[PDB]
């Protein structure tokens, strides 16, 4: 693995579209899949289920735009860490689709996909082409799926990650950043109530 | 600064780390009254999902009292109609799961659960200035 | 010979062995076995033609109709089960085939249908998904006039025969009516058909909704959510609008006129502050005709209009309250208006513009006038002479704002005007608050300008009205047949009479004065000149005129409600004048009453005037020459007697509408006096 990498910067920046993410309002039961806290800005999912994306702009963007996600590992200590899925989810068969083994994040019902590795930091990343919203919507839902747990050893080894969505033209430039923590658990319900309830009692 | 009216943090957590603060660390004035948060407020803040709002560069959140005033208000100002969840998934053409929903008196987004509570006791769902409200359970309980 | 499903000539094949065995028992037997079954009715075609040779041959059989009446009767309640619980439709498109069956028979408004086949395929149809309904209107919009009027007077005949045979009251509701409420979604769907297939003009006349900026609050709440943009979001859409992508105001020129779907009889029975209860809050057991507007009057309509403003006025005043129990500033729950006899169009300038800046919301409120000087309660009496002043003030010709026709009797806009925006601000704002506080104003505009309101603008169709000398010439270069280029020698350049008399020149296309109009390009060119008499010689003063109108209806179910034509009578009144209805309300003073000599001999010199003679009689009486919303009954004029029998004319209080009638001595007195004072006043 490529033990070393330069630190892509983090800020949110709507840009001249107004760039902006949603998330849809889920429950905390012990069947949901996926939740989002927007008290800690977090996703909780479990390995390999769907986890959608609305994104939302002001103005339409130019022809050729482009989502892309690349994940970093929140603390500073690790931020010049790539991101790569744990071995034994490496070596699983489940690696089938068009993304490489150690590629992390997978996009779902979207061939137009393209699994990229960043050729100057070796980063992994995930792009689609940007979509406008459908006859009678406000924002584009795109679906994620993260192929590894964060608890895996010899991989996020239970250190938190931020997946970075960016918005950028036919040539990378960007136009629009944000980003949220993931958290990809067997019990997210359990897992967000948990570090929700921990957060109101500081 | 926040002097650029495009490129500032708009959710309270992102502010934080544009502060290099936690959100245990940061004090801020509500945009009405401009009196300090408490703690608590602050955080619940943060759980109902609202935007700062910037004047001159500086943030502003919204407290407890305030906002509730203030929703109460627009409640008796722009309410437009009422339909039960079911009638509301076939004008949207999407289940109510999925549908944006707050709280009409504290603005929180309503859980699953809560949406289907509405649907459980025939409850309807209203239309503001043209987005849509219902009950979150810390308010059908008070 | 049993079969399971049915063509024309598998028909055929009977009505020759009957007339042979001269019997009808097996075509009867079969036509039930048939007909009673759904399915079988799906499978068996589309074949419109071939439906429509069938029945113009069975129905000439008296046992056959029966019969027919017989199956439909079973069939219709399994059909509301297939469609209600089993989703049949989405299983098989083909489903719909079904209704277009049976609706092709022309038997169904004899009153035998009526009375329970018709009622219970109507409780079947009306459950029909959105997307079938679309498919089903689609078609019927291909169909002739007089099918549509048939289709309408299938329902119509319903509608009507169930309001006339059951008793309604305020106990038992025409709203908990299933068999009303499903024959009046069918005929919905009937009321679409005829939209669409009317002429719809949707490319070349729509114009942006501009909405007034909401109060800071609001914004704050607004910039705190997601939606600094998202002040744009359309009242409340009508489910079939959007399912046929047309609106009942595209539309112009139906097949058959809108007013032919007003049900009478139904609108004498329904209590609108209930269904307008409805309307806002979803039940699931009742229905609201607020839903279905094509079937209300304008009577009942305009009720209905009249709780949402007074519902509104009514929450302004509790949000008045709520802030002043909060934060203990005091609002005025009235938009009170302080305005000199002198000043009325600056005063009230600033005072609606201060308001209009300070609080967009205050324009909302009750309507409350004080002349500066003048002591008095403003019970209507007062805001009525205010409007009177200021449409009198500002449609005096040296104010230059409007030009007057002196055959049509219309104003239409000054072009040339140098004045400011502010006063086209001001009068839109005044037709605004006149629908909101139900009062009749004396203006006179061409239907163009409801249509330009309504946010379409003026066609070339248009100025039919608004400026016939010009219609009729534009018309005339349309149908001429010879070189428009060399015989009229006209180009793309118009002129314009200045304030001062002076013609200006207007190029409709860049160095207009050196491009000919040609007969490829004539149909352009009126196209172009009727944008620019309607719309781009205006603009300037109707864009601020049309601001001024929205900045009180901006939230008011009007756009949905009602039409331009609608729109004319709410602000002016209607033109029918039923001085019987008149009569029935009249209220008697001074010590008149109903049975008084000269008071019978008064109704009897009345009825036996001229419309001209009655139009004046209310010009005196009233201040206008037409009547309210809802006829003179509504007028509650007030007969006060001046005095014993003396030489002097008739007087009147228009703001009030009281008729101080002398006690004349005989009924040729009474009817010279009044007949002068009518005509000298
Ligand atoms: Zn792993
Ligand atoms: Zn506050
Ligand atoms: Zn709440």
């Amino acid at each position: 693995w490529p033990l070393s990498s330069s630190v892509p910067s983090q800020k949110t920046y709507q840009g001249s579209y107004g760039f902006r993410l949603g998330f849809l309002h889920s429950g905390t039961a012990k069947s949901v899949t996926c939740t989002y806290s927007p008290a800690l800005n977090k996703m909780f999912c479990q390995l390999a289920k769907t986890c959608p994306v609305q994104l939302w702009v002001d103005s339409t963007p130019p022809p050729g735009t482009r989502v892309r996600a690349m994940a970093i590992y929140k603390q500073s200590q690790h931020m010049t860490e790539v991101v790569r899925r744990c071995p034994h989810h490496e070596r699983c068969s489940d690696s089938d689709g068009l993304a490489p083994p150690q590629h992390l994040i997978r996009v779902e019902g979207n061939l137009r996909v393209e699994y990229l590795d960043d050729r100057n930091t070796f980063r992994h990343s995930v792009v689609v082409p940007y979509e406008p919203p459908e006859v009678g919507s406000d924002c584009t839902t795109i679906h994620y799926n993260y192929m590894c747990n964060s608890s895996c050893m010899g991989g996020m080894n239970r250190r938190p990650i931020l997946t970075i969505i960016t918005l950028e033209d036919s040539s990378g430039n960007l136009l629009g950043r944000n980003s949220f923590e993931v958290r990809v658990c067997a019990c997210p319900g359990r897992d967000r109530r948990t570090e929700e309830e921990n957060l109101r009692k500081k | 600064m926040f002097q650029d009216p495009q490129e500032r943090p708009r959710k309270l957590p992102q502010l934080c780390t544009e502060l290099q603060t936690t959100i245990h660390d940061i004090i801020l004035e509500c945009v009405y009254c401009k009196q300090q948060l408490l703690r608590r407020e602050v955080y619940d803040f943060a759980f109902r999902d609202l935007c700062i709002v910037y004047r001159d560069g500086n943030p502003y959140a919204v407290c407890d009292k305030c906002l509730k005033f203030y929703s109460k208000i627009s409640e008796y100002r722009h309410y437009s109609y009422s339909l039960y969840g079911t009638t509301l998934e076939q004008q949207y053409n999407k289940p109510l799961s999925d549908l944006l929903i707050r709280c009409i008196n504290c603005q929180k987004p309503l859980s699953p659960e809560e949406k289907q509570r509405h649907l459980d006791k025939k409850q309807r769902f209203h239309n503001i200035r043209g987005r849509w409200t219902g009950r979150c359970m810390s308010c059908s309980r008070s | 010979k049993d079969v399971t499903y049915l063509t024309e000539e598998k028909v055929y094949e009977i009505l020759e062995l009957c007339r042979e065995r001269e019997d009808y028992s097996p075509l009867i037997r079969v036509i039930g076995r048939v007909f009673s079954s759904a399915e079988a009715l799906v499978q068996s075609f589309v074949d419109i033609d071939a439906i429509r040779r069938v029945y113009t041959r069975l129905l000439s059989n008296e046992k056959i109709e029966t019969a027919f009446l017989n199956a439909l009767v079973y069939l219709s309640p399994n059909v509301e089960c297939d469609l209600t619980y089993h989703n049949v439709y989405s299983r098989d498109p083909n489903y719909l085939n079904l209704f277009i069956i049976v609706m092709e028979n022309r038997n169904l408004h004899s009153p035998e249908y009526l009375e329970m086949a018709l009622p219970l395929f109507c409780k079947a149809m009306s459950k029909l998904p959105l997307a079938a309904q679309g498919k089903l209107i689609r078609l019927w919009s291909k169909y002739n006039a007089d099918q549509i009027r048939r289709m309408m007077e299938t329902f119509q005949q319903l509608i009507t025969y169930k309001v006339i045979s059951n008793e309604f009251n305020s106990r038992n509701l025409v709203n908990d009516d299933d068999a009303i409420v499903a024959a009046s979604k069918c005929l919905k769907m009937v009321y679409y058909a005829n939209v669409v297939g009317g002429e719809v003009d949707t490319n070349h006349n729509e114009e942006d909704d501009e909405e007034p900026i909401p109060e800071s609050s609001e914004l704050t709440l607004q910039e705190l959510l997601g939606e600094e943009r998202r002040n744009k979001k359309g009242p409340r859409v009508d489910p079939l609008e959007t399912e046929l992508g047309v609106k009942t105001l595209d539309c112009r020129k139906p097949l058959i006129p809108f007013e032919e779907f007003i049900n009478e009889p139904l609108n004498e029975v329904l209590e609108m502050d209930k269904d307008y209860t409805f309307f806002k809050v979803e039940t699931e057991n009742k229905f609201s005709f607020m839903t279905c507007p094509f079937i209300l009057n304008a009577v009942t309509k305009n009720l209905g209009l009249y709780y949402d403003n007074r519902i509104r006025m009514y929450s302004e005043r509790r949000i008045t309250v709520l802030y002043s129990l909060v934060q203990g500033q005091q609002l005025n729950p009235y938009l009170r208006l302080k305005v000199r006899r002198d000043h009325i169009i600056d005063d009230a300038l600033v005072r609606l513009e201060m308001i209009a800046m300070e609080n967009p919301a205050d324009l909302k409120k009750q309507l409350y006038v004080e002349f500066e000087g003048e002591q008095g309660v403003d019970e209507g009496g007062v805001s009525k002479e205010f409007f009177q002043l200021v449409v009198e003030e500002i449609f005096n010709p040296d104010i230059g704002m409007f030009t007057y026709d002196e055959s049509t009797k219309l104003f239409w806009f000054n072009p040339s005007s140098f004045e400011t925006e502010g006063q086209f601000t001001l009068i839109g704002i005044v037709l605004g608050l006149a629908i909101y506080n139900n009062c009749i104003l004396d203006v006179h505009f061409p239907m163009v300008v409801y249509r330009k309101l309504m946010g379409k603008k003026g066609t070339f169709r248009d100025l039919g009205d608004s400026h016939p000398v010009l219609y009729q010439s534009l018309k005339d270069l349309l149908e001429y047949e010879g070189n428009v280029e060399d015989d009229m020698m006209i180009t793309f350049q118009i002129s314009q009479t200045d304030l001062f008399g002076n013609p200006m020149m207007y190029d409709l296309k860049e160095n207009g004065d050196k491009i000919p109009i040609t007969n490829e390009n004539r149909k352009e060119f009126v196209n172009l000149y009727s944008d620019y008499i309607l719309n781009k010689s205006v603009e300037k003063q109707f864009k601020a005129f049309r601001r001024g109108f929205h900045m009180v209806t901006n939230e008011s179910p009007l756009k949905y409600l009602f039409r331009p034509e609608e729109i004319e009578l709410l602000i002016c009144g209607s033109r029918n004048l039923d001085f019987q209805a008149l009569e029935e309300t009249t209220e008697y003073d001074g010590g008149y009453t109903r049975d008084s000599v000269l008071i019978r001999e008064f109704w009897e010199i009345v009825h036996s005037f001229t419309d001209e003679q009655k139009r004046l009689f209310l010009q005196f009486t009233t201040g206008t020459d037409r009547a309210p919303v809802g006829g003179l009954g509504k007028l509650k004029m007030i007969i006060a007697k001046n005095g014993p029998d003396t030489e002097r004319l008739p007087t009147s209080h228009t703001c009030f509408n009281v008729l101080l009638l002398p006690e004349y001595s005989s009924k040729e007195k009474l009817k010279e006096r009044l007949l002068k004072a009518i005509t000298y006043a």
